């Protein structure tokens, strides 16, 4: 609507009988191709990002900013729980960090 | 063809130039309706070979790709739909003056939002089109409307269904 | 010529591909709009009559 | 949590 892509504000300028707009807008850019798991599973326990999405280059899998690529360690802190894997049409297998267990001394 | 008439009419404007753009306005309303599909995709994607989008069986909203008309099935019956004396018209002197754009390059564009859409996240409306698998794009429709998005997956099946279901209660509904 | 209807290609789909951006690039761009006529007004006894 | 600490 604010014009084209994502935006982000704009101000007027005035012109003899109307307005223009200058529009700021976010374009992304460059990109990658990966796959995307459509879930996480643990130890039975299903996880699903708390925002983002399921990326990996094949080595481990990362949960990202939708919009930004910026890989995370998937964790307890930011995926969570909803029922047991099998739900899920194509779930995969990876274990679940868990900040906690450094603590534990 | 009255030269007499025609030397008499000689005292007025020529009015129907401004007719005219109405006409033109016409064209590019034609355009501007559509520029979302149209200009919005300078790309035409394609429609993958491929058809495993989750169970979700649209396929007669896809054009039907054996067909020389490129129209959906339903947009098939659409057209039919439709009740859709002219070259009386035109010797009368009144002269409709055709399309810009077929239908056929029309149904094209269509074809390639179908396409986009299904194919891609919505980031090709911000022309950087993405692959994304079609169950994971619904899924933040959910997150998008409020549901946690572990309750599409959940359920996927009789989400499938259920819009395979709707699907065919529209198009048999479209019969009238 | 039978004009273009843009350029032809196809998203790699595929049920577990994803593509995420990585740089970016602000767009600035211009969208324009018309906010008044002139203001203009008409005697008739003037223009139909002097 | 506490019953993870233990
Ligand atoms: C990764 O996930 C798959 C599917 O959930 C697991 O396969 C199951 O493994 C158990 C234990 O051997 C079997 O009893 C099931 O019959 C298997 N199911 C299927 C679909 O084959 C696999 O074990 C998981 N790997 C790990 C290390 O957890
Ligand atoms: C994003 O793209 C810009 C544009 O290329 C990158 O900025 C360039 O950085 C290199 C190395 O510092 C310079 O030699 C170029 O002159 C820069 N170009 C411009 C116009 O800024 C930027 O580094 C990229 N950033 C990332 C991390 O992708
Ligand atoms: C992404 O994959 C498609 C399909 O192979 C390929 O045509 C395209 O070049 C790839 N692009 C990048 C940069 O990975
Ligand atoms: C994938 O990312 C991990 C984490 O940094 C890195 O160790 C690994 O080398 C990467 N491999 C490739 C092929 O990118
Ligand atoms: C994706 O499709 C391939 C080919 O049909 C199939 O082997 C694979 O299991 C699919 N994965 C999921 C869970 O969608
Ligand atoms: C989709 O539904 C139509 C109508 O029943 C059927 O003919 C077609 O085989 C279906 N295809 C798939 C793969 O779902």
């Amino acid at each position: 609507f604010c014009g084209k892509g994502y935006h982000l504000m704009s101000f007027p300028q005035s012109a003899p009988h109307g307005v223009v707009f200058l529009h700021v807008t976010y374009v992304p850019a460059q990109e990658k191709n990966f796959t995307t798991a459509p879930a996480i599973c643990h130890d039975g326990k299903a996880h699903f990002p708390r925002e983002g999405v399921f990326v990996s280059n094949g080595t481990h899998w990362f949960v990202t900013q939708r919009n930004f690529y910026e890989p995370q360690i998937i964790t307890t802190d930011n995926t969570f729980v909803s029922g047991n894997c099998d739900v899920v049409i194509g779930i995969v297998n990876n274990t679940v960090y868990d900040p906690l267990q450094p603590e534990l001394d | 063809d009255s030269t007499e008439c025609s030397n008499l009419l000689l005292q007025y404007g020529s009015f129907c130039t401004q007719l005219n753009r109405a006409l033109t306005g016409i064209a590019v309303e034609q355009d501007k309706n559509t520029q979302e599909v149209f200009a919005q995709v300078k790309q035409i994607y394609k429609t993958p070979p491929i058809k495993d989008f989750g169970g979700f069986n649209f396929s007669q909203i896809l054009p039907d790709p054996s067909k020389p008309s490129k129209r959906s099935f339903i947009e098939d019956l659409l057209f039919n739909k439709v009740t859709l004396l002219i070259c009386a018209q035109k010797f009368n002197g009144l002269t409709v003056l055709p399309p810009l754009l077929t239908d056929e390059m029309i149904a094209q564009y269509t074809s390639a939002l179908l396409a986009g859409t299904i194919t891609s996240g919505w980031t090709f409306g911000a022309g950087a089109a993405l692959q994304i698998p079609f169950a994971m794009q619904m899924a933040y429709r959910f997150n998008g409307i409020g549901v946690t998005q572990n309750v599409l997956y959940e359920n996927q099946k009789l989400i499938a269904n259920q819009f395979n279901s709707a699907i065919g209660k529209i198009q048999d509904s479209l019969s009238s | 010529y039978t004009m273009s209807l843009g350029a032809e290609n196809s998203v790699a789909y595929s049920n577990n591909s994803i593509a995420i951006p990585t740089n970016f690039t602000i767009s600035v761009t211009t969208e324009i709009l018309p906010v008044s006529m002139t203001k203009t007004s008409v005697d008739c006894t003037m223009y139909i009559c002097g």
